[PDB]
C-alpha cells in the first residue's frame, strides 16, 4: 500500500479475510519478514508464479496483491519463518523497488457494494446455495464442517466470495483471476461457474461409475 | 487384479468415448448407408457387408478392412 | 468441459498402457498436424487417416504403414 | 449550476414541440418559429388501453436483467 516489504507466496493464493499461516523459507524473504514486523504488521503480499524465480524481483510476481494483517508471530527456526496472517483486500500494483527486499505500493479495497442491492443479496444467496449443494456434492474430498459454520456470520459479500473461493480448491490461475477483478458480482459468478463446471465433472464421474458397474455386472 | 481393473475402467471409458461411445457414430454410419443413393443390389450388398461386420470384435484383425470398405462405399 | 475431461482421461490412458509410451504419441501428432501447415484438404485427409489409425491394434501390419504415412506427412 | 470540472450541466424539460420559419446566421444563434404544435388526447379509453399495453411492455422490459441490473425504481 505504501511500499511494505514484499514477502513471496510459495503456494496457492491468499484470498481476502482468510486466516492464513504463511511459510517463509528463503532468507532473502526473511529480513523482509522482520522488517514487515518493522512495517507495522502489514505486508503488501504480492504473489509470484510457481517453481519460482527465487531472486526477488517484480518479474516474479502477480500484479494483483493482497493486504493482510498478521495475527501472531512465530519464532520457529526450522529453516522457514512461520507467520499467520488474516487477509484484508486485493490491490492494484503501483510501483516496484526490486529486492531483497522489494518496495511496492497498492491502491484499492475489497469493500465494493454494487448498486441494486437486491441483485447483490440474490446472487449472494444463489452462490450460497451453490456452495451448500457443492459441499454436499463434494464430500468425496470431505470438506470442513466449520467451513459451513464460519461462512454463517458474514456481512460483506466481497470477503464472502473470497472466503468461499478460498475454501474451494482450485488452480493458482483461478485465484489470481479472482484477485484481478475487484467486483463483487463478477467473483460471485466466477465461483458459481466454477462450482457448476466441477458439478459437471462430478456428473461425468457418476456416469463412468455406472458404466463400470454395467461392465462388472454383465461380465 | 489391477490389470483387470485397468481393462474394466478403460472399456468403460470407451463406452464413454465422445459423450458416450462412437456407437452414436456407428448408427450414424447405419444412416449414412441409405441416405446417399444408392442402387438396390449395391444397397443390399453393403447392408450384408455391415451384417458381416457386426459379428466381429472391438479390435480387430479383419474388421478394419470391412469398415474401411463401408467407408469407401459411403 | 466434457471433451476436455474425457481427453484428460484418455491421455491418462495412452500414458498408462505401460506407464508411458502406450499410445502416448498421437495427440502429440494431433498437435503436430495442427502446428505445421496445412492446406485444408491435406488437413482433412490427415485427420481421416488418423481416425482410421486410432481404433485398431498397434501390432497390425496396416497400422505400420498408417503410422509411416502420418510421419511422412507432418 | 456549475460542476467542478468546468462542464456546465443544464437540466431541461420539454414542454412543446415547435416548427421553424428561418434561421438567423451564427454564431451566435437566434431563431423564430411558426407555431407551438399541440394536440391534446381525446377519447382516453382506447388511448389508455394503448398506455396499458406500453406499460405491460415496459414492465416486461424491466425484468430482463438478472446479472445486468436495469433500474427497478
Amino acid at each position: 500500500r505504501l511500499e511494505l516489504p514484499v514477502i513471496p507466496l510459495r503456494n496457492t493464493v491468499i484470498l481476502p479475510h482468510t486466516t492464513t499461516p504463511v511459510d517463509v523459507g528463503r532468507a532473502k524473504s526473511k529480513r523482509a519478514v522482520e522488517e514487515a514486523m518493522g512495517a507495522d504488521r502489514l505486508i503488501f503480499l504480492v504473489a509470484q508464479r510457481d517453481p519460482e524465480v527465487d531472486d526477488p524481483a517484480p518479474d516474479d510476481l502477480y500484479t494483483w496483491g493482497v493486504q493482510a494483517v498478521v495475527k501472531q508471530a512465530m519464532r520457529l527456526p526450522d529453516g522457514t519463518l512461520q507467520v499467520m496472517v488474516e487477509a484484508r483486500a486485493r490491490a492494484q500494483v503501483t510501483d516496484y523497488i526490486p529486492g531483497p527486499y522489494l518496495r511496492a505500493r497498492g491502491e484499492v479495497f475489497s469493500e465494493i457494494f454494487p448498486i441494486d442491492e437486491a441483485v447483490v443479496r440474490v446472487l449472494v444467496e444463489e452462490l450460497k446455495e451453490a456452495f451448500e449443494k457443492y459441499v454436499a456434492n463434494h464430500k468425496s474430498l470431505r470438506l470442513d464442517r466449520y467451513q459451513l459454520e464460519a461462512v454463517k456470520g458474514t456481512s460483506d459479500p466481497a470477503m464472502l466470495a473470497d472466503t468461499i473461493a478460498y475454501h474451494a480448491t482450485w488452480t493458482v490461475a483461478e485465484k489470481q483471476e479472482i484477485l484481478e477483478l475487484t467486483d463483487l458480482e463478477a467473483r460471485l459468478k466466477k465461483v458459481l461457474g466454477l462450482l457448476s463446471r466441477d458439478l459437471e465433472r462430478f456428473e461425468l464421474d457418476k456416469r463412468v461409475a455406472q458404466r463400470v458397474k454395467e461392465q462388472m455386472d454383465t461380465n | 487384479q489391477r490389470e483387470y481393473y485397468l481393462r474394466e475402467q478403460m472399456k468403460a471409458i470407451q463406452k464413454e468415448l465422445g459423450g458416450e461411445d462412437g456407437l452414436s457414430d456407428l448408427e450414424a454410419l447405419r444412416k449414412k448407408i441409405e441416405e446417399v443413393g444408392m442402387p438396390e443390389a449395391v444397397k443390399t450388398k453393403a447392408l450384408k457387408e455391415l451384417d458381416r461386420l457386426e459379428r466381429m470384435q472391438q479390435g480387430s484383425p479383419e474388421a478394419t478392412v470391412a469398415r474401411t470398405y463401408l467407408d469407401w462405399l459411403t
